[PDB]
């Protein structure tokens, strides 16, 4: 069966095509909708401009320049395309067995080519007249106003409404302390040439008595672009005047109904073909585009392909290759000649449903190198849980539940659906944000926290004392030890703080090293799938050593800590993060014993770091320099520092865990207080009607600010310790992207993209 | 220092700016561009450049050198427009400044009177009314008071260079004035060299005029950068071709660059260099400036390309100017 | 009316009966985590009872919504 | 009054109260108003992108809520006889959480503008923008942290 | 030459001075005691003070490395997104600024305890309120000037990875040598703090 890819990349094999030149269209349309191969550009050397069939390209470029000016033209009109799913029932996406298009490319191109300028040609009549037009009805808008007229002649016209003011200002210092202006605010907006879109505009007039200076007056409004109106001195005549308009319109108006429906009517027509038409022809410019990075043997008249498959569906490929040339009947060689190579073959990450958002957003910081560990598998549930671990309650994560579920159970429903951005954000994460919601309820079951407040669903292992005062500053008593979770007990004490803290800082440091170490060993087993015993001795032993040694070490002494009953043995509790600094800044004085000898096996562990960085610096680069018959001392020296330095600053960094806990767990103690604990405190129908307006404020600030605004915040940190604390432990990265040749629905979208993407 | 407050506004234009800067075409693509044989092929190998799909609306019937030289404009125009969009304060003064050099060309291109706008950085509201301000003594209280080149004004020519004179004496002082240390420098350094070229060219230019008198230049040369006041005086004095050699005799920068070859290329190379290291300050405004001069560079070097492929005359093509 | 409002209603009322339902009979039987404090009310099934009509509210709502649903 | 307990200690903790509230206020009306000038712009052209690049005045937001916190729990520590160590923790809860804040609300203010900028310009910027704006609230966070430590410690 | 800001430098430095000669002419100079304003004054407003400016300054610092760093590689990121995850080290770094001053604050907090009245001003818990003080001071002040110049270094980095992609490799131990100086401030508020005992 076929491999699964979810560990490591999937086996690729370089695969060459030697495809006869008369078939190469017929085979390059079977292998890209098979859609397994990622074709190698053995062209890569060859300016594009002269590439062997780039001329079939720039055919089928200008078609579909053509196309997408016709999506442009009925978007202008106002048509919606038909979209229809003959070309999705056409191409299988996912079976091989279709026929390419015939000579029908050609007739596309003809049909393209002759429909352009159809449109051209009716467009340009239609715009015309519009033109004529909006003049007309500019001038009968002047003409309609029955009296703005004052003082020996005058010059009217209009001009956009955000013109008009610097054409008055403009005309007054042409005119100072001599002009007369008046101007009428047009309703409504008309369409523009220039601008392609319609602009508020201002009927104007002005008064002059002085015939170059009417002149001027005209000749600076021309410019600022007023349209100039000539009105008759008197009522009849502006009347005359009018009437001569309205006829005017009136066969305008004649001639523009059947241009438009005209037009129109092509348009209709383009819309119900014009998306299929579209599909075609991206199909086939991606053909020519595919054969370019094909090697064109003349002599051989062969196309001579390259492309990476992997190795189980190699299998496939044979099989539908000889499918189609049994549809030919070519009797071909047809040759799947697979070979070896030095090529780094490409990273291809076989994802389910369910994986496909973990892997996206561990790829997203890098794609692993070929057949390296992928890092989406283990985060799957760390990335999850890390978000958990942060968030920790159970009320949330109800919610973070619920939200998951209303994407996982209708997943159908919102699948072949159109989900906009953050929608299909959201639902691309629908396993990832369940994850991170059933993680959190459990989280928060340990943390015991539902919203604010705590469970009671076993016994606490604290009893309070038997009797007390009120107001009584009253301690409990360890009956016992609090099953699972965190003690009820400590619920609504004034120390609970203390003890919430030392749990969730020594929680972070602890789980923090573990998932550190598990990362770190996929470096051991990479190092191990790649014979690369060298980076085993030279880089992973001393970093282990290393990292163990001090972290580690802080880890099981945490643990040990723990594990000792101090008030029962009598002995000082120790100072653990005095210790851990008296480790390295004072060695060997041991403040309060923890264990026997502690201060020999302490300062053992402090030599076996240090000696662990020549170690790094040294072994890898001195192997190369004596045995490869060094250049790699300065790569090598700066990787270590950084490696003992990023140690540090991860264990460092892992306190987010803590630090994001506590303020969750405090931003919902304290929502709770000042939003839903009021209303208790009142009763009648005014407590009625408080207790159910502040759960309504509860509730929505628990929604927007803890379970959505708080919720992205975890998820990013997450993010963090995934992409820098987990993945650099052994994440090489820098892989190639599988991304094979394969057809796509191409929706008409992309008119913005290659127009308005440069 | 420089990037402690630089980064608070600047910081994501910088960014873009030396982005772009980055997508300046290396001389291995110029040479690319030379290799082709038709404006298509220019088309599609423009297009594997950084300028990418710009074309992509125009057929090769339609295409022409004039459409590839606007297009190429238009595609830094709205470059520059979204860098100064996206600009407040300062920095957006600097590039309003940038625009008034442009504003100052309309204007003088626009009174010749046919001659439109020709610039869309230079355009203001009443730039327009120029075309048909053939009074040129109602420039400045019809027109030109409204714009931000009241300032400066006080046979075009001549008000070109009164207009130039006093617009790079202004922005030398709001680059002294307002602008951190680097970018001052640099494009203190910028200003010196541009004032040299206009005093070179003005000076030039009165060359072939009997009525340019030493004093009327006065009026005309910046008396900025390298050449002030020495050397501007000396081409102030000079009569002829051999007073501006002796005149540049006198610095170190731009000797000998001008008794010999063709004097555009080498304002241009000189420029560019300029430019280029006015582009290793990594907190400095001037990489604005440096942009916009290597970008008008590249336009040019497109459209001569253009032109040698569609007009053939190729044993000019290789004389375009860049460092990239 | 509109299925947007409803349908956000109809959550936020759904979440209502059954979190001050709880919460309610949390007074109602005075839990320590509601009532233990010297600072939450002194008689749980008192307040135990307004808790348990903002529920009912919650639910005239519910049920309105869900009618338009 | 007492040594311990001087009747001008209730004036740090007041005032800690205020400072909480007050620089976090800044920091967040800063990282709102640079991040919402940064929307405004961007948003003319692409609207549909209003509710990616609502992102970094939320979490200037959020900023403010940390401060509003700090604020509400240092207040109800305050009190006439309270003792003045009692007071200097109260007011080094607010003075952490509110230069914190503050200094979170510039960065946010600022990384969220260059953001909604450059991924309406690059889509593939979104990812980043929100990812160092995280980085940016983790600091107004690790200043509500401290804030919390301190005021654990008031009586 | 005028500024409000200088104009009242200026000022309180002549009130200062003429305060000075004031109480100095007059014979009353011990007046000006500023050794018993160290004793007399509370140790908690040292100690607090420390803890507050400490991780305040080091989130400052930390902040403004962030948005000066990642503001350049968000706009180098306009044209190579792919700049982003390389170069967001840099806010790392910038970021691990602020969990030093964190860690410090944690650290001393651990020292605040509620002194006795009548052991209120002592030897030991002056000197842990000096030590507490510029102790953070020092994490504080270390951190923000390691912030600032991990940011400035990060951004450049950002830029030249624009640019070229080997450029990027250098400059990350430039921003190493950065994260040392901050580590070098915390080891050294260890070492001031280190001695410092509890408030007794």
């Amino acid at each position: 069966e076929k491999e699964e890819a979810i560990f490591r990349s999937a086996e690729m094999a370089l695969v060459q095509f030697y495809i006869p030149q008369e078939i190469s269209r017929d085979s390059a349309y079977t292998l890209g909708q098979l859609g397994l191969v990622q074709f190698r550009d053995l062209n890569s050397k060859v300016r594009a401009f002269q590439r062997t069939f780039v001329n079939e390209i720039r055919r089928l470029d200008n078609v579909e320049r053509q196309y997408r000016y016709f999506y442009s033209l009925l978007k202008k009109h106002d048509i919606k395309l038909y979209e229809g799913d003959t070309d999705k029932y056409l191409d299988g996406s996912g079976e091989l067995y279709v026929p390419p298009s015939g000579s029908v490319i050609d007739d596309y191109v003809r049909n393209a080519s002759y429909l352009e300028e159809r449109l051209i040609q009716m467009e340009d009549a239609t715009d015309q007249i519009e033109v004529q037009k909006n003049d007309l009805e500019q001038y009968r808008f002047i003409l309609q106003s029955g009296d703005e007229f004052f003082l020996v002649n005058y010059v009217t016209g209009v001009i956009a409404r955000d013109k008009v003011a610097t054409l008055e200002q403009i005309l007054w210092r042409v005119l100072r302390g001599n002009l007369f202006f008046k101007t009428v605010e047009i309703e409504q907006p008309v369409y523009d040439v220039k601008t392609r879109e319609y602009k508020h505009k201002n009927a104007f007039i002005v008064f002059s008595h002085g015939d170059l200076i009417i002149k001027r007056i005209r000749k600076i409004a021309e410019s600022l672009d007023a349209n100039l109106y000539d009105v008759d001195s008197s009522n009849e005549g502006r009347s005359q005047q009018l009437a001569k308009v309205n006829k005017n319109l009136s066969d305008l108006y004649t001639v523009l109904k059947t241009t438009s429906t005209t037009l129109e009517s092509e348009l209709y027509a383009i819309a119900k073909e014009l998306d299929s038409w579209f599909q075609d022809v991206t199909r086939e410019k991606a053909i020519f585009e595919i054969l370019n990075k094909s090697n064109y043997d003349t002599n051989r008249k062969i196309l001579i392909a390259e492309g990476w498959i992997p190795r189980d569906e190699l299998a496939t490929l044979q099989a539908r290759l000889g499918e189609m040339i049994a549809r030919l009947g070519i009797d071909v060689p047809s040759i799947i000649q697979v070979l070896d190579t030095n090529h780094t073959p490409p990273t291809f990450h076989r994802t389910n449903k369910f994986t496909a958002g973990f892997q996206s957003i561990c790829d997203c910081y890098g794609i692993a190198q070929y057949r390296e560990i992928n890092a989406g598998l283990p985060t799957i549930v760390t990335f999850p849980f890390m978000f958990a671990i942060m968030f920790g309650d159970m009320g949330h994560g109800f919610l973070m539940t619920l939200a998951a579920l209303s994407l996982v159970l209708n997943e159908k429903k919102i699948n072949k659906m159109k989900r906009g951005e953050i929608f299909d954000m959201a639902f691309t994460g629908r396993y990832i944000i369940l994850l991170m919601g059933v993680f959190s309820m459990y989280t928060g079951f340990l943390y015991n926290d539902i919203f604010s407040k705590t469970m009671t669903i076993f016994k606490s292992g604290w009893k309070w004392p038997d009797h007390w005062k009120k107001g009584e500053s009253i301690t409990a008593t360890s009956v016992g030890t609090y099953p699972i979770g965190l003690d009820w007990a400590w619920h609504g004490t004034e120390n609970a703080l203390l003890f919430s803290n030392s749990y969730k800082m020594k929680l972070s440091i602890l789980m923090g090293f573990i998932h550190m170490t598990y990362s770190y060993f996929f470096s051991l087993a990479n190092h191990l799938y790649f014979n690369s015993m060298i980076d085993i001795i030279g880089n992973f032993i001393p970093g282990l050593l290393f990292m163990q040694g001090i972290f580690g070490y802080l880890s099981v002494c945490i643990v040990y800590k723990w594990a000792v009953d101090w008030v029962k043995d009598g002995k000082p509790a120790p100072g653990l993060l005095n210790m851990l600094i008296n480790m390295f800044l004072s060695p060997g004085t041991i403040d309060d014993e923890l264990y026997p000898h502690q201060a020999k096996v302490q300062v053992f562990l402090l030599l076996m770091a240090l000696v662990c960085i020549p170690w790094l610096l040294l072994v890898k680069p001195l192997h190369f320099k004596f045995t490869h018959k060094g250049d790699i001392m300065i790569h090598q020296v700066i990787h270590t520092i950084e490696f003992c330095l990023n140690c540090v600053s991860h264990t460092a960094s892992y306190l987010r865990l803590w630090a994001l806990s506590l303020a969750h767990a405090q931003l919902s103690s304290v929502l709770w207080t000042m939003t839903i604990q009021i209303a208790f405190g009142f009763r009648g129908f005014v407590g009625v009607f408080m207790t159910v307006a502040l759960f309504a404020m509860w509730f929505a600030l628990t929604c927007a600010v803890l379970v959505l605004m708080e919720g992205t915040s975890a998820m990013l940190h997450s993010l963090r310790l995934h992409w820098v604390e987990s993945m650099s432990k052994f994440f090489v990265g820098e892989g190639l992207p599988y991304e094979p040749f394969a057809f796509e629905y191409k929706d008409m979208e992309v008119a913005v993209a290659s127009a308005s993407s440069s | 220092m420089e990037g402690v407050y630089f980064n608070i506004d600047n910081g994501f234009i910088e960014g873009v700016v030396r982005g772009y800067r980055n997508g300046l075409l290396s001389n291995n693509q110029y040479i690319n561009l030379t290799q082709c044989d038709t404006l298509e092929d220019l088309k599609l190998q423009l297009s594997s450049t950084d300028y990418g799909n710009f074309l992509s609306s125009v057929s090769s019937e339609s295409l022409t050198t004039s459409l590839i030289q606007e297009y190429a404009s238009s595609k830094l125009y709205h470059e520059f427009n979204y860098i100064r969009d996206q600009s407040s304060g300062s920095t957006r003064k600097f590039m309003d400044y940038i625009t008034y050099g442009y504003m100052i060309d309309n204007v003088a291109l626009m009174i010749t009177g046919i001659l439109q706008r020709c610039h869309p950085l230079g355009w203001f509201d009443t730039l327009p009314t120029l075309s048909v301000a053939t009074d040129l003594e109602s420039l400045y209280e019809t027109v030109l008071v409204d714009t931000p080149l009241a300032p400066y004004f006080k046979n075009i020519e001549i008000i070109r260079n009164k207009l130039y004179k006093a617009y790079l004496e202004d922005f030398y002082n709001f680059v002294t004035e307002e602008i951190p240390e680097p970018a001052k420098e640099c494009m203190q350094t910028l200003l010196g060299f541009e004032a040299d070229r206009r005093s070179i060219n003005i000076a030039l230019n009165s060359l072939q005029s009997s009525d340019i008198d030493p004093d009327l230049k006065s009026d005309l040369l910046p008396n900025i950068g390298k050449l002030y006041p020495l050397a501007t005086f000396h081409l102030a004095q000079a009569q002829d071709f051999e007073g501006v050699r002796a005149a540049l005799a006198n610095v170190y920068e731009y000797r000998g660059f001008l008794e010999t070859g063709n004097l555009e290329d080498h304002f241009y190379q000189l420029e560019m260099e300029l430019c280029r290291d006015a582009f290793t300050q990594q907190f400095a405004i001037s990489t604005v400036w440096a942009w916009m001069k290597s970008k008008e560079q590249e336009v040019r070097n497109i459209t001569w390309i253009a032109e040698c492929i569609a007009q053939n005359q190729r044993e000019r093509i290789n004389n375009y100017i860049s460092v990239y | 009316v509109s299925t947007g409002k409803a349908w956000c209603c109809t959550v936020l009322s759904a979440f209502g009966v059954v979190i001050l339902s709880v919460i309610a009979h949390l007074f109602n039987t005075n839990h320590e985590s509601f009532v233990g404090s010297i600072n939450d009310p002194e008689d749980g099934p008192a307040v135990a009872h307004t808790v348990y009509l903002a529920a009912l509210v919650y639910l005239v709502f519910f049920v309105f919504c869900g009618f338009q649903v | 009054m007492t040594e311990l307990c001087p009747v001008y200690a209730p004036f740090f903790g007041a005032i800690g109260c205020a400072s909480a509230i007050i620089f976090t206020s800044l920091g967040a009306a800063y990282g709102t108003a640079k991040s919402g000038v940064g929307i405004c712009a961007t948003c003319v052209l692409r609207p549909d992108l209003l509710f990616k690049n609502i992102v970094p005045v939320i979490m200037a937001g959020i900023i403010a809520i940390y401060g509003l916190v700090v604020s509400v729990l240092v207040c109800y520590s305050l009190g006439q006889k309270q003792a003045l160590y009692t007071g200097f923790i109260q007011l080094g809860a607010g003075l952490s959480v509110g230069l914190s804040g503050l200094a979170a609300g510039f960065a946010i203010g600022i990384v969220g503008d260059a953001g909604v900028r450059g991924s309406s310009q690059q889509p593939r910027l979104f990812v980043g923008m929100i990812l160092i704006l995280i980085f940016a609230e983790v600091l107004g966070l690790y200043g509500l942290i401290v804030a919390l430590l301190l005021n654990s410690r008031a009586t | 030459k005028f500024s409000f800001s200088h104009f009242l430098y200026y000022l309180v430095l002549i009130v200062v001075i003429v305060y000075g000669l004031y109480k100095l002419f007059t014979g009353h100079g011990s007046d000006i005691n500023f050794g018993k304003f160290l004793l007399r004054t509370s140790p908690y407003m040292w100690a607090n003070l420390g803890i507050a400016l400490c991780v305040g300054l080091s989130v400052v610092g930390a902040a403004w490395g962030i948005f000066i760093t990642g503001s350049s590689m968000i706009g180098a990121g306009v044209r190579a997104p792919r700049i982003t995850t390389k170069n967001l080290i840099s806010i790392i770094f910038c970021e691990v600024v602020a969990i030093y001053g964190l860690i410090i604050a944690i650290v001393f907090s651990s020292k605040l305890t509620v002194a006795t009245a009548e052991n209120m001003y002592s030897k030991s818990n002056l000197y842990t309120g000096y030590s507490l003080f510029w102790a953070g001071i020092t994490v504080g002040a270390s951190n923000l000037i390691c912030g600032i110049a991990v940011g400035i270094t990060g951004a450049t980095a950002a830029i030249s990875d624009a640019a070229d992609s080997a450029l990027f490799v250098k400059i990350l131990v430039i921003e190493i040598f950065g994260s040392i100086l901050g580590l070098l401030g915390l080891i050294v508020g260890l070492l001031m703090a280190g001695k410092a005992s509890e408030f007794q």
